[PDB]
């Protein structure tokens, strides 16, 4: 995903994307948008 | 991606090191 090399198994590509995912510091999930969206989803399910 | 990987491997294997008056400047700069 970030080079012109080729892997032998796609577990390696899964791990590459996983590593790129954990470079984003925890606490971005503490943004107002995420709490708003989880509240909205819970309230929508309750209404349904 | 496969093409660049194959030719990159070939080029990498192609660089691994293997186990008169003009002559002065030649040996100092070009031959060295």
């Amino acid at each position: 995903f970030m080079s012109r090399i080729v892997y032998k198994h796609y577990r390696s590509l899964i791990s590459e994307v996983t590593t790129c995912f954990f470079l984003f510091e925890k606490g971005l999930h503490g943004n107002m948008n995420e709490e708003a969206k989880i509240h909205l989803e819970t309230v929508e399910w309750a209404l349904k | 991606s496969e093409s660049v990987s194959l030719i990159t491997k070939i080029l990498s294997d192609l660089e691994l090191n293997i186990t008169t008056v003009l002559d002065k400047f030649f040996q100092n700069e070009t031959q060295k």
